[PDB]
């Protein structure tokens, strides 16, 4: 594997970025970082956050980036156009987003309307006990006088 | 200054996950071109040279389990072939996805692409493969999701977010997933001599 | 395309005074600020252009030119398309030339 082949279609291949504005490029190398500092790629969850921050470290060098130019970078919300998700797919997952919510709802309801119903019965008695405590505390409290 | 064209061909038996990503992968990629079908390998370059492509990505699978894909330059450049063997599709639920069809992309690459020649080699390729023109016909102004690469343990990991605001920034995990392994690396467009292999 | 809106309804933009954002980022304002009696005009009396669906570029409909109004006929009556080529050309017996030994 010698790497006089692979420098040398480079060197074809490869295109002056430098001598241009980085819009054309529109590429950032994220280097300084050799993305070893990930805690056991196989647990599933540090490889996302490695890579979040990996994406993030870009997306803030692209930010100052095109700021140095005078391409608008935020998206002003008032431009329609064909997303990559059509409208169908943004309404099915609402929906999923809608179904877990319910789902929680409903565990909720769950986890209160049994509860209710036991305690319907005490909680009238309790009710009941507090009212007529108050009503004879105001009534000794008149007849203290 | 940058201007590139992407030639998106399919062998028999891309089953339909591997069909929903080369369709989502066209949308990501505005100037790119969609074939039928292929049957046997140089006949692509051919394809290329009939709509003035400068590349062309070849999605090959020996069986319906492990999708495969070559990228090149189809007129004299080297191809490089991946063993994908990770796959997620962009008809998933799990990411919302907002992004504006064709928009510019930003890359983001570590320092393991600088470690050697073909790493730097296959890192250019997708910078001007993916990098759609700044004046590209269906491309759009406005920046809404960027492409990061990551690669650990000999293999390249392929990631998307969208970006967001708020009332400084905010992304959310967007697109297919997968990972590229490194096979084997030609001189030429799917020929010449094998200059690497693992 | 000039325009960078896709296969989106043009319901959108209705309210507002341009129609989306052209390549690099920049507002393309509405010139089809007609008039009542040129509507109503253009509305009895279609132009020969007319075709209904409105342009990506500006809300004034998408009317064809009487060139491809033309073409259009041709081809949805049998008539030639490929003009200034002779539709009845000489057998040029190219094969014919030699002769077997």
């Amino acid at each position: 594997n010698n790497t006089k082949a692979m420098k040398h279609a480079l060197e074809r291949v490869q295109l002056p970025w430098k001598k241009h504005s980085f819009q054309e490029h529109q590429s950032v190398t994220s280097e300084t970082n050799t993305d070893e500092h990930i805690k056991d790629i196989y647990d599933d969850t540090e490889r996302e956050l490695a890579f979040y921050k990996q994406s993030l470290d870009a997306v803030l060098v692209a930010r100052d980036e095109l700021k140095r130019l005078k391409v608008p970078f935020k998206r002003p919300l008032d431009y329609f156009a064909e997303m990559v998700k059509s409208d169908e797919h943004m309404d099915k997952i609402k929906g999923k987003l809608i179904e877990e919510a319910s789902d929680k709802k409903a565990r909720e309801e769950a986890r209160r309307q049994r509860q209710l119903k036991k305690f319907g019965k005490q909680v009238q008695n309790a009710t009941l006990q507090k009212r007529q405590l108050e009503k004879r505390e105001t009534l000794e409290k008149i007849k203290s006088l | 200054m940058n201007k590139q064209r992407t030639l998106l061909i399919s062998s028999r038996g891309v089953n339909y996950r591997h069909r929903h990503l080369i369709q989502d992968l066209s949308g990501l990629l505005p100037h790119s071109r969609k074939e039928p079908k292929l049957d046997t390998l140089q006949q692509l370059n051919e394809i290329a040279e009939l709509y003035n492509c400068n590349n062309v990505l070849f999605f090959e699978a020996r069986k319906h389990q492990d999708l495969y894909l070559w990228l090149s330059k189809p007129p004299n450049g080297p191809t490089i072939k991946f063993y994908i063997q990770n796959l997620h599709t962009m008809d998933e639920l799990n990411f919302t996805g907002n992004c504006l069809k064709g928009s510019r992309p930003v890359l983001s690459f570590d320092q393991r692409f600088e470690s050697s020649p073909h790493y730097q080699l296959i890192k250019e390729l997708l910078v001007h493969n993916f990098g759609v023109p700044p004046n590209a016909r269906k491309s759009k102004p406005f920046i809404d999701h960027v492409m990061s690469f990551s690669i650990v343990d000999d293999k390249i990991w392929v990631r998307t977010y969208e970006i967001s605001h708020s009332t400084d920034i905010s992304l959310v995990e967007i697109g297919p997933r997968f990972v590229m392994t490194v096979i084997l690396i030609l001189e030429g467009s799917f020929g010449g001599p094998k200059i690497y292999e693992n | 395309t000039q325009n960078t809106i896709g296969n989106i309804p043009l319901s959108a933009y209705d309210e507002m005074p341009h129609i989306g954002y052209d390549i690099n980022g920049k507002r393309i304002m509405r010139p089809a600020k007609g008039s009542a009696l040129d509507q109503l005009l253009d509305s009895i009396e279609l132009p020969e252009g007319w075709t209904g669906l409105l342009d990506k570029n500006s809300g004034s409909s998408l009317n064809l030119t009487k060139e491809e109004l033309e073409l259009i006929s041709k081809i949805q009556r049998n008539e030639q398309t490929d003009d200034s080529i002779n539709p009845y050309e000489p057998l040029i017996d190219w094969f014919t030339r030699h002769e077997e030994v």
